[PDB]
């Protein structure tokens, strides 16, 4: 439900 | 009457697209092999394909004017809800009407409706998907219209969970006006006829395809045998 891969792909 | 600002937005989105769309499809060699001979045989290959596309969608969305200025939460919400729709839009570049398949370079990477069923999906989704692809290809969009439609699709203020809907609508309205003005000033008739109306209708169709894919995705993902074959990014974006 938290999105570390999507977030780091957004820097 | 395309202003410099509107041309600038187009230039940014064209450059974003060329940075994130590889028309040679060179990286398809790194995916798990497509096996055509539950036996969801194409699920490993297509999961890697979809996962690869999601990476490109994120790279494209990050370069949309204004998108990177939104909060991280809104960026995440917008990408999670639009990714499946943008995937359907961007795959139209590879979609062919010779055979209603996705032609990505070779026979190995030639995808028909049999592969989407061997990924676990019924024709409740495959039939509207092919109709969307055909109707979208018949619009013969300029690359400028294609990248604006993807961008408009991503920055939709009505997505569930958006905090700054007015900021999102601010970005979208600028992309909307840029698209409208591009069609008036750069798209020659008779292709220009009601082009904006037809393009916005495609965003409505994508919502329906989004809903149908999700319900089928949750039923596929509910079986851990299938979820094992997905990628971590797919599970994060599409859900668990
Ligand atoms: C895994 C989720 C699941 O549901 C199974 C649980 C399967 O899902 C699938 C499975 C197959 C397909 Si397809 C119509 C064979 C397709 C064709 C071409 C294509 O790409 C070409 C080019 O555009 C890529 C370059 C780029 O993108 O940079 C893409 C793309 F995904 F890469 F875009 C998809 C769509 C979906 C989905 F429903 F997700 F759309």
């Amino acid at each position: 439900k938290n999105h570390p891969m999507l977030m780091n792909l957004l820097k | 009457k395309l202003s410099e600002e509107q041309q600038h937005i187009i230039a940014i989105l064209l450059d974003a697209h060329h940075k994130t769309y590889d028309p040679t499809y060179a990286d398809f060699r790194d995916f798990r092999p497509p096996v055509r001979m539950s036996p969801l045989s194409m699920l490993p290959h297509l999961a890697d394909l979809v996962s690869y596309s999601i990476q490109k969608v994120i790279g494209f969305a990050k370069m949309i004017p204004g998108f990177r200025d939104l909060t991280s939460d809104d960026q995440i919400v917008l990408l999670k809800s639009s990714a499946i729709e943008v995937i359907m839009l961007r795959s139209n570049q590879s979609f062919t009407m010779d055979d209603m398949s996705w032609d990505c370079g070779s026979q190995d990477y030639k995808y028909d409706v049999t592969d989407v069923s061997k990924a676990g999906h019924t024709l409740e989704l495959i039939e509207p998907l092919i109709k969307f692809q055909v109707g979208l290809k018949k619009l013969n969009l300029h690359e400028e219209e294609h990248v604006l439609l993807m961008a408009i699709c991503i920055v939709s203020p009505d997505r569930p969970g958006v905090q700054d809907a007015k900021l999102v609508e601010a970005i979208q309205d600028r992309l909307s006006n840029t698209l409208q003005t591009y069609i008036r000033c750069r798209h020659p008739p008779p292709g220009s006829h009601q082009l904006y109306a037809k393009m916005i209708q495609k965003l409505a169709d994508l919502r329906s395809l989004n809903e149908e894919h999700s319900k089928q995705y949750r039923s596929l993902s509910f079986q851990p045998e299938n979820s094992m074959k997905l990628t971590p990014l797919v599970l994060e974006v599409f859900g668990n």
